[PDB]
DNA sequence: GGTGCAGCACAGTG
DNA sequence: GCACTGTGCTGCAC
C-alpha cells in the first residue's frame, strides 16, 4: 500500500517546438525536468508506478477515443513500474508535434486511466503533473464535472509552465542580463503571454483555488524553478516513522512524546560492488584478510591465535569479547529526561553536535500531552530557556546528551533537539587578536572598499513596501547536485557504453551560482579591493 | 615533548584557607588529569615530571635538590598510579618522607637538567615545552647571581627553540610576573598573544589554561578562499569540537600479546592472481540491466569543483535558521604563510561583517573529488573571561547548510495552545529547575567506564571503578526542589 | 611436478593454490625435493633465488637439475590457460 | 599529509 | 529490534 501511481501530461503542440532565441523550447525544458524526475524515480528503485500521456500529438491513441473527442492525444506509456525503456523513449523516441488538443481531455483520459488500470492495485497517493503552453485553443464546458470527479477520487494535481506566476520582483520580470535556465534571476515577463495564455492561467488558477484554498497557487511552477526544487516529488513523500518516547521530569512528571528526524544528512543507497574487468562478476573475485606478525619474518597468524586488545598509553592490554559484553557500560533502555534548564544565550550555535536534528511533538491523539507540551514551549519562550535532555534511542543506544529549544510555527509548535558534546569532544586553542593586530591593521580606505563590496554582494534584498527582507538566494530549497550528476552519468552510460562521462549541464551551474546582478554589482568593488 | 616542573617548597604545602587546597594538590591533580586526557587522545608528545626544592635529588648530573620523578615517556598506568598516590594529604606526607621538601636550589641547574631531559629525546620532536608550576614570584631575589645565570640560561633555551610556560599559582598578597619571570618566560611574538593569565585558585581553571597551552595548533587543512577569480587568500580550517570515539580494538597474539600486523588481499578466483582497482571494475545493477563504470570514472563524476571555497555573497544573520543544523561547525582562520597579505584583508572583512551583522554564504569543496556544500561563515568575535582564557577565538565559524533533499516533511496536525495559568506553573517549575550550563560540564559515561575497565585490567585489579554518571538526573533532588508544583501541573491534564 | 615456496607466500594461500592446482590434474608436491620440475617464487630477488636454490640443494639430492625457477607471472598464465604455458624470459629471475 | 580500512549506531523493514 | 553489513569520513600522519 506504500506505493503510489503518478501520471505525466506532456504537450507536443506546435508552440512546444516554437522557442525564443537564447531560450530553450518549452518542450525540451519539460522533457529535461521529467527526465530528472524519472531518473530520481528509477535510480532510487522506488515502487511507484508512472503513466505518460501526450496531448497535441500528431497521432492519437487512447481507450477514450471517439469522434474528435480525445483525439490528437496518445497514451505513450501506460501505468506500471518504470524502466530504462521509457527513459530512452524520453531521450530520443519523444518528438514534438504540430497539432493542438484540449488539455482538459488529457486530464480526463488520465483520470480514467487511474480509474481503470489501478484496479487490483492499492497505492497510498495519486498525483498528476501537467506541462503546457496555455496558448493552445481548447474547450471549457465540463469543468465542474472534472473538479467533482477528481475531488471524489482525491487526486492531487501540479502544473509546470515555461514561465512563473505573476510577480513584480526581478526574478519574474526580464531585467538586465540574458535569461538563464535554472538560475535564480529573471523569468518571462508579462510581455510574452497571449490572451489565450491569460485565459488558461485564470482557468488553472480558479481550479487550484477551488481545490486547495490559497495553497493551490503554490502548486504552479516554471520549469526553471522546478529544476531547483523537490516540488515534483512533493506529492510522493513518505513520512518517516515516528519515534515514540516518554519525556520525564523527576520520577513523577511524564509526558508521552513522538519525535522525527527533521534534518538528516542523506546518502546514496547502493554500494559500488567491484567485479571482474572481463566477466563483470563480483563472486569470482575473493576478498581475504592477511594476518602476519609485526616483525620482519612476516610469519602467518592463524585466526584462533589472535585476541583483541586496547592501547592504554604506554601499554597494550589484551581483551576478549566476553569481557566486553560483561563490563561494558549499559544504559537504561531508551530515555528522554530533562536534566534542567539554562539560558538560551548560554548555549551557542558552534557547540551543536551529531549528524541529526530531532523535532518533537506530543504523543499523537493526546490532548493533555499536547497542551502540556505547548505550555512548556510557551514558558521556555517567555523565560528565554532551553532544556538539557539526555537522549537514548533504545537499550542498545549510546546515551547522548543534548539541548532542546522551543520552535513555534504558524501550523504547529515543537521542541528541536540537537546533541551536545561531552567535554572530551572539546579542543580549544589560541589565536591572535585581529582587532588589535600590530601588522594587519587595515586602512580606512580598505574598510570603505570592503563595505562597498558587501553592499554590492548582498544575497537578500529588504523589501520596504511591507518592510520585510526577501532572500534572493534560498539554499535550503536547492537540492543536492551530487545525486543529479550521478543519475546523469548512469543514464548516459546505460544509453551509450562507448563514450566518456558527459559534461555538467549549464542549468546545474546556474542553480549553483548566485544571480548575475550580484556579480555585476561586485565587479567594480572587487577590482578596487584588488589594489590593496 | 613536554616536561612538567614543580617546586617542593613549604609554601606548596600551605593552603590559603580550608576549602582551598595546597598548590601541590592542584598541580598533582592537573598532571594526572592531563595524563588521562592524553591517553584518551593519543600517545603523541611524551611527558615528563620533575621537582625542584626537594631535600633529595635523582637527576643524572646529581645537581643537589633536583629529584627527577618520571622521564619523557608514554603515559603508563604504573606512572599514573605512582602520581595518584600523591593526591591527598597522605600523598604529601609520604612524599616528604623520602624526597623531603623545602630546600634551597639554583634554577639555572634545574633548567640545565631540563635541557638534559630534552636532549635525552632521540625521536620525532614536535615542540619542546617546559611547564612550570609555582606560586613564588622571586626565588633568586636573595642573590642576583642566581637570577642572572637563570636569565642567561633561559635566553639559551629560547635561542635553542624551547618553549616555556609558567602557571603562577595562588599566593597571599598576589603574584607579579615582572618581579622575576618577565625576562624568563617564553614571551610570544605579538603583544596580542602576550596576554598574562591570572593566578589559579581552583582546579578546573588551571586545567583549562594548562591544556590550552599544551594543545599545539593543529590545522585540519589549508584551503584557498576565492573572493573572486583573481583575489584568493589561504585559510586554515580547524575542528574545535569533534566526536570522541572509543579506541579501535587491536589484534594481538594469544600468548605473547604481540600485535598482529593485519593487511588485506584482493585476487581472482579463476586465475588466482592478485588484483588492483585497475584490474577491477565498478558495477551496479538496476532491474535486469547491469551498469559498469571505471573507478576513475566514479571519482571523476564525484568531482564538481577544485578543492577550496568560492565565495557566493553575503546575507544577514537573521535569515540563518538556528534549527537548521547538519554537521558540527568548523573554524576558519587566515594564513599569511601561503598567501601574501591575506591576514589584513581577512581581518578587515571580519570587522566590517561584524559591523553589518551579515554572514558570508560560500560554496565549499573539502578536497579532491567531492561535491560542493553551501556553507555560511559567521564572524565569531574574540571573547575572553576573567581568567584571560580565550573562551572564544576570533575567526569565521563555519556552519553547514542543508539542501532540500536533507529536510524531512513532518506530520502536521492541529496546533493547540494552553491556558496561561498552566504556562505560569510551567514557568515556576522551570525557575526551580534552572541552572548555569557550561559546554564541559558533562562527559561520556561509556568511555569513562571503558577506560576504568582498561585501567583495572592494566593494574591487575578485580575492583572495577564505577562511573558516577552525571547525565543521570538528580531525580529526588529536583523532586524536593519542586514539591507540590508538579502535582498542581498534574491536575491540569 | 610443481612445488611452492611457502615463505613470503602465506600457508593458507599456498594451500589454496595447491588445492586448485591438484584439482587441475597436474602433479603438485608439498615438500621441497628434486621431483618437482617447477617451483614458483614470490617476487623475490635473484640473490634470494640463489640462496633458496642453495637451501634446496640442502633439502634435495645434490647435483640434481633445478626446477623451473619462475615467478608468479608464469603460474597465473598457466592457471588462466588451464595448462602449463611456454616459459618466457620475464618468468625466471 | 594524505586514501583507505575497519567499526559501528542507526535505519528500515520485516 | 535486534544483530549486522556495506558506505564516507575524518583523525592518522610524515
Amino acid at each position: 500500500g506504500n506505493k503510489a501511481a503518478v501520471v505525466l501530461c506532456m504537450d507536443v503542440g506546435f508552440t512546444m517546438s516554437n522557442s525564443i532565441p537564447g531560450i530553450e523550447s518549452p518542450f525540451e525544458q519539460a522533457k529535461k525536468v521529467i527526465t530528472m524526475f524519472v531518473q530520481r524515480q528509477v535510480f532510487a528503485e522506488n515502487k511507484d508506478e508512472i503513466a505518460l500521456v501526450l496531448f497535441g500529438t500528431d497521432g492519437t491513441d487512447n481507450p477514450l477515443s471517439g469522434g474528435d473527442q480525445y483525439q490528437n492525444i496518445t497514451v505513450h506509456r501506460h501505468l506500471m513500474l518504470p524502466d530504462f525503456d521509457l527513459l530512452e523513449d524520453i531521450e530520443s523516441k519523444i518528438q514534438p508535434g504540430s497539432q493542438q488538443a484540449d488539455f482538459l481531455d488529457a486530464l480526463i483520459v488520465s483520470m480514467d486511466v487511474i480509474q481503470h488500470e489501478t484496479i487490483g492495485k492499492k497505492f497510498e497517493k495519486r498525483h498528476i503533473e501537467i506541462f503546457t503552453d496555455l496558448s493552445s485553443r481548447f474547450s471549457k464546458s465540463q469543468l465542474d464535472i472534472i473538479i467533482h470527479s477528481l475531488k471524489k477520487c482525491d487526486i492531487s494535481l501540479q502544473f509546470f509552465l515555461p514561465f512563473s506566476l505573476g510577480k513584480e520582483d526581478g526574478s519574474g520580470d526580464r531585467g538586465d542580463g540574458p535569461f538563464r535556465l535554472g538560475g535564480h534571476g529573471p523569468s518571462f515577463p508579462l510581455k510574452g503571454i497571449t490572451e489565450q495564455q491569460k485565459e488558461g492561467l485564470e482557468i488553472v488558477k480558479m481550479v487550484m483555488i477551488s481545490l486547495e484554498g490559497e495553497d493551490g497557487l503554490d502548486e504552479i511552477y516554471s520549469f526553471s524553478e522546478s529544476l531547483r526544487k523537490l516540488c515534483v516529488f512533493k506529492k510522493i513523500e513518505r513520512h518517516s516513522i515516528h519515534w515514540p518516547c516518554r519525556l520525564t521530569i523527576g520520577s513523577n512528571l511524564s509526558i508521552r512524546i513522538a519525535a522525527y528526524k527533521s534534518i538528516l544528512q542523506e546518502r546514496v543507497k547502493k554500494t559500488w560492488t567491484v567485479v571482474d574487468a572481463k566477466t563483470l562478476k563480483k563472486e569470482d573475485i575473493q576478498k581475504e584478510t592477511v594476518y602476519c606478525l609485526n616483525d620482519d619474518d612476516e610469519t602467518e597468524v592463524l585466526k584462533e591465535d589472535i585476541i583483541q586488545g586496547f592501547r592504554y598509553g604506554s601499554d597494550i592490554v589484551p581483551f576478549s569479547k566476553v569481557d566486553e559484553e560483561q563490563m561494558k557500560y549499559k544504559s537504561e533502555g531508551k530515555c528522554f529526561s530533562v536534566l534542567g534548564f539554562c539560558k538560551s544565550s548560554q548555549v551557542q550555535r558552534r557547540f551543536f553536535m551529531g549528524n541529526q536534528v530531532l523535532k518533537v511533538f506530543a504523543a499523537r491523539d493526546d490532548e493533555a500531552a499536547a497542551v502540556a507540551l505547548s505550555s512548556l514551549i510557551h514558558a521556555l519562550d517567555d523565560l528565554d530557556m532551553v532544556a538539557i535532555v539526555r537522549y537514548a534511542y533504545d537499550k542498545r543506544a549510546n546515551p547522548q546528551v543534548g539541548v532542546a529549544f522551543p520552535h513555534i510555527k504558524h501550523n504547529y509548535e515543537c521542541l528541536v533537539y540537537v546533541q551536545l558534546p561531552f567535554m572530551e569532544d572539546l579542543r580549544q586553542y589560541m589565536f591572535s587578536s585581529l582587532k588589535n593586530s600590530k601588522k594587519y591593521a587595515p586602512t580606512e580606505a580598505q574598510l570603505n572598499a570592503v563595505d562597498a563590496l558587501i553592499d554590492s554582494m548582498s544575497l537578500a534584498k529588504k523589501d520596504e513596501k511591507t518592510d520585510t527582507l526577501e532572500d534572493l538566494f534560498p539554499t535550503t530549497k536547492i537540492p543536492n547536485p551530487r545525486f543529479q550528476r550521478l543519475f546523469q552519468c548512469l543514464l548516459h552510460r546505460a544509453l551509450h557504453p562507448r563514450e566518456p562521462l558527459p559534461p555538467i549541464q549549464q542549468h546545474i551551474w546556474n542553480m549553483l551560482n548566485p544571480p548575475a546582478e550580484v556579480t555585476t554589482k561586485s565587479q567594480i568593488p572587487l577590482s578596487k579591493i584588488k589594489t590593496l | 615533548s613536554l616536561i612538567f616542573l614543580v617546586d617542593a617548597s613549604k609554601a606548596m604545602f600551605e593552603s590559603q584557607s580550608e576549602d582551598e587546597l595546597t598548590p601541590f594538590d592542584m598541580s598533582i591533580q592537573c598532571i594526572q588529569s592531563v595524563y588521562i586526557s592524553k591517553i584518551i587522545s593519543s600517545d603523541r608528545d611524551l611527558l615528563a615530571v620533575v621537582f625542584y626544592g626537594t631535600e633529595k635529588d635523582k637527576n643524572s648530573v646529581n645537581f643537589k635538590n633536583i629529584y627527577v620523578l618520571q622521564e619523557l615517556d608514554n603515559p603508563g598506568a604504573k606512572r599514573i598510579l605512582e602520581l595518584d598516590q600523591f593526591k591527598g594529604q597522605q600523598g604529601q606526607k609520604r612524599f616528604q618522607d623520602m624526597m623531603g621538601h623545602g630546600s634551597d636550589y639554583s634554577l639555572s641547574e634545574v633548567l640545565w637538567v631540563c635541557a638534559n631531559l630534552f636532549s635525552d629525546v632521540q625521536f620525532k620532536m614536535s615542540h619542546k615545552r617546559i611547564m612550570l608550576f609555582t606560586n613564588e614570584d622571586n626565588p633568586h631575589g636573595n642573590d642576583s647571581a642566581k637570577a642572572s645565570r637563570a636569565r642567561t640560561k633561559a635566553g639559551d633555551l629560547r635561542d635553542t627553540g624551547i618553549f616555556l610556560d609558567l602557571m603562577h599559582l595562588k599566593k597571599p598578597g598576589g603574584f607579579d610576573i615582572s618581579l622575576f619571570y618577565r625576562d624568563i618566560i617564553s614571551i610570544a611574538e605579538d603583544e596580542d598573544l602576550r596576554v598574562h593569565f591570572e593566578e589559579s585558585s581552583k582546579l578546573e581553571d588551571l586545567l583549562r589554561k594548562v591544556r590550552a597551552k599544551e594543545t599545539r595548533k593543529r590545522a585540519l587543512s589549508r584551503l584557498k578562499l576565492k573572493l573572486n577569480k583573481d583575489i584568493v587568500i589561504s585559510v586554515g580550517i580547524y575542528n574545535l569540537v569533534q566526536k570522541a570515539l572509543k579506541p579501535p580494538p587491536i589484534k594481538l597474539y594469544r600468548e605473547t600479546n604481540e600485535p598482529v600486523k593485519t593487511k588485506t588481499r584482493t585476487f581472482n578466483t579463476s586465475t588466482g592472481g592478485l588484483l588492483l582497482p585497475s584490474d577491477t571494475k565498478r558495477s551496479q545493477i538496476y532491474g535486469s540491466r547491469q551498469i559498469i563504470l571505471e573507478k576513475e570514472e566514479t571519482e571523476e563524476l564525484k568531482r564538481f569543483d577544485d578543492p577550496g571555497l568560492m565565495l557566493m555573497g553575503f546575507k544577514p544573520l537573521v535569515l540563518l535558521k538556528k534549527h537548521h543544523y547538519l554537521r558540527p561547525s568548523l573554524f576558519v582562520y587566515p594564513e599569511e604563510s601561503l598567501v601574501i597579505g591575506s591576514s589584513t584583508l581577512f581581518s578587515a572583512l571580519l570587522i566590517k561583517c561584524l559591523e553589518k551583522e551579515v554572514a558570508a554564504l560560500c560554496r565549499y569543496t573539502p578536497r579532491r573529488n567531492i561535491p560542493p556544500y553551501f556553507v555560511a561563515l559567521v564572524p565569531q568575535e574574540e571573547e575572553l573571561d576573567d581568567q584571560k582564557i580565550q573562551v572564544t577565538p576570533p575567526g569565521f565559524q563555519l556552519v553547514f547548510l542543508p539542501f532540500a533533499d536533507d529536510k524531512r516533511k513532518m506530520p502536521f496536525t492541529e496546533k493547540i495552545m494552553a491556558t496561561p495559568e498552566q504556562v505560569g506553573k510551567m514557568k515556576a517549575i522551570v525557575e526551580k529547575l534552572r541552572f548555569t550550563y557550561r559546554s564541559d560540564s558533562f562527559e561520556n559515561p561509556v568511555l569513562q567506564q571503558h577506560f576504568r575497565n582498561l585501567e583495572a585490567l592494566a593494574l591487575d585489579l578485580m575492583e572495577p571503578e564505577q562511573a558516577v554518571d552525571l547525565t543521570l538526573p538528580k531525580v529526588e533532588a529536583m523532586n524536593k526542589r519542586l514539591g507540590s508544583l508538579v502535582d498542581e501541573f498534574k491536575e491540569l491534564v | 611436478a610443481i612445488y611452492l615456496v611457502e615463505p613470503r607466500m602465506g600457508r593458507s594461500r599456498r594451500a589454496f593454490l595447491t588445492g586448485l592446482a591438484r584439482s587441475k590434474g597436474f602433479r603438485v608436491l608439498d615438500a621441497c625435493s628434486s621431483e618437482a620440475t617447477h617451483v614458483v617464487m614470490e617476487e623475490t630477488s635473484a640473490e634470494e633465488a640463489v640462496s633458496w636454490q642453495e637451501r634446496r640443494m640442502a633439502a634435495a639430492p645434490p647435483g640434481c637439475t633445478p626446477p623451473a625457477l619462475l615467478d608468479i607471472s608464469w603460474l597465473t598464465e598457466s592457471l588462466g590457460a588451464g595448462q602449463p604455458v611456454p616459459v618466457e624470459c620475464r618468468h625466471r629471475l
